[PDB]
């Protein structure tokens, strides 16, 4: 597989039905033994596809209660890096309940970065 | 009280690599690194008033415990009975 | 089944997109009834592809907080003998966190090695 | 796909077996630190379907007992907006044990609704 | 679909291998905060087949022993209506152990009711 | 379907492959608030075969140990009426680990009995 | 299905990739309400493959730590008789670290064994 | 004290083929082979100070237990308060 042929495939199949998304990132930074965190926000093209047949889990407790499901895809082009760990996070605003990146798959081409297949978990 | 008692750890004892707080360590953390954390405060009658409890939790590379024995001691030989001033705190 | 086909399709299926990977291998050793570890580094050309749909796990405590996924596979050629056990780790630095060889599938055609199939967990 | 298409699919498998249903929303209001709920009842046309072959669960205990199932599933056009969240709930009665809604798809073509597919929990 | 060739093919289907069953309903009625129980038995003209497999639970304790198993389904028609709830319970004797219907799923053509597909519990 | 089909299809699966069978019941009988068993041995040509890809339990304590695996299916004819349950066993002496009858499917036709399809547990 | 055709197909499947296998068996016998181990040693010819996608367990403890994985299975002729139980074990020696039988799956035809299907779990 | 109990066992038990750490031997180690974890210390007094509690954990290759509670008198024999010399710490 060439790469201009999955670059064509990535951004025709975004552009069927685009969605503008405003991610916000929260990277946590180690400062004297804890967390100083620092927030960005980045925009980017996106479409949003269903993945899993999955059930919305709830999680009520004295801290409070939160509802997530995981059903949701993300599929997004090369336009800009992404990374998501234990220190790092990425949300935005669907109207529908705010979704969450949950984990990232980066499409590579020949150790050459095509566009990040990626999951979601809608937090309602 | 965990800004003082890290620094004391940090500042007299050099095989460790950090002491930081309960969550916060990756797993690409240099080891050995210690963890502070804070128990209850229970009053414990009028001459000591509350009490509070603290754990330091070291860590180390799953070489052998000795290494881990001989970092627990130097941890005993800093933090018992010695002053610690907090500088955030300023007390 | 030829040792040559199997040889060749191998090398192809590399070579279609290969990543230069450097494992880096800690071997525990028994000494005195405790473990000394000799660090030792090899590079193999490698290619890496998913295998399972699974999710991304947590595992944030008192000790510290990591996340790691078992989505990732590798397939890599008979260039050197790797080996996984509970003494013996294979790790190695791809550039969306550090990746982990958690078990290793030795492909064998008549008793002889011809390349390694092989499952990674992508510790973020 | 034309968004023509989506809507006339949708509102014709609707017209296959429709039920009217009367849709009872309970949304939380956070006052003083507490909910208030606020009580509104919405019509719809629905079409209502199996989806999964799943167990009727069974939950007794000393606050009392329901038997709850997760078959069902549900798919409404455009009509009305919906939403499900903690603290949002939306209920209905089927003649054959109350129907709850547990989690809405919303069906959306080029970021524009076009109709709500949707799971049930038939609660006994 | 039209309502006359369903009702045809519940009833060749049931016809294939009917057997006749002796259906006996416990309903349980809310009484001064307890529950009266009044039984009623009632009859219909049924088929039994295989839906799942699965395997025997066994539930033994000092209450006592029994065991059941969920592998078979069943098909009624139109002739009587049914209903299982909490507080609602549908038995009968087959010969090979009892059988408990555990959920009912009402076949219904535009609003009407044509035939109930069922789930059993062979309780030994 | 007609019974003879099914007759003759049992009985020709069963002569593939038949094996001559030991079955010994033992059924308990309440007496007193406790049960005495009647132990009695039937013999019938039986086919085993393979039905589910199921894992070898263990279950080692102080009572002692044995090994189950869930495996094995059976066929039998209808020369003998069986019936398993809580108070009542079927076990038989193959070679490899004496086989215990688990659960008993009951092949009918139109009411009548024709051959029993069923399940095994080999007791190691 | 002839017996020759089983025989023959055994035989050609394992003379594909055969391994000369070292099989070790350690059976317990009961003596003084103890056991009293007598390990013999015997070979066989084996041909071994993977039958389940399945992940590596570790079961770290004060005791000691092992990682065990069920992936491979195994092939072996009718030249040795082979038994698996709770009292009794196989192993071997593979150089990709140890391998144990799990479960037996004895290959009959008309009552006559002609080969063993079986299961691994290769420890490490 | 690892390194003291462990010298003690191996030599002065010959049934036995090594005395690990707690997480150390492999599945494929030769049995009967024992393992040594310390526990809590605790202030029990002015008297007696803090005490530590250690534990030997032996095994055995599942023949019978009656090797097993020779093995356990022949540890009760060495160690019961014999004083044992830790080469590492030197205490």
């Amino acid at each position: 597989i060439n790469i201009d042929r999955r670059r064509k495939d990535i951004i025709r199949t975004i552009n069927i039905n685009p969605t503008n998304i405003t991610i916000t990132s929260i990277k946590k930074t180690e400062i004297d033994g804890a967390f100083e965190e620092t927030e960005t926000e980045i925009k980017c093209v996106v479409r949003i596809f269903n993945e899993k047949t999955a059930e919305k889990q709830i999680s009520s407790e004295k801290q409070g209660t939160f509802s997530s499901i995981r059903t949701y895809g993300m599929l997004v082009s090369n336009d800009v890096i992404l990374e998501v760990n234990s220190r790092d996070s990425l949300e935005f605003e669907c109207i529908y309940g705010r979704m969450k990146i949950v984990n990232i798959y980066p499409q590579i081409v020949k150790g050459e970065l095509c566009g990040y297949q990626c999951s979601l978990e809608r937090i309602d | 009280m965990r800004a003082g008692i890290r620094k004391a750890l940090i500042d007299n004892i050099k095989e460790l690599k950090g002491c930081y707080e309960p969550n916060v360590p990756n797993k690409d953390t240099k080891k050995p690194y210690m963890v502070v954390v804070q128990g209850q405060d229970n009053d414990h009658g009028e001459t000591i008033g509350f009490e509070r409890s603290i754990e330091v939790w070291i860590y180390e590379g799953r070489t052998t415990f000795k290494k881990l024995d001989k970092l627990t001691k130097q941890v005993v030989e800093v933090l018992d009975m010695n002053t610690i001033v907090d500088e955030s705190e300023n007390e």
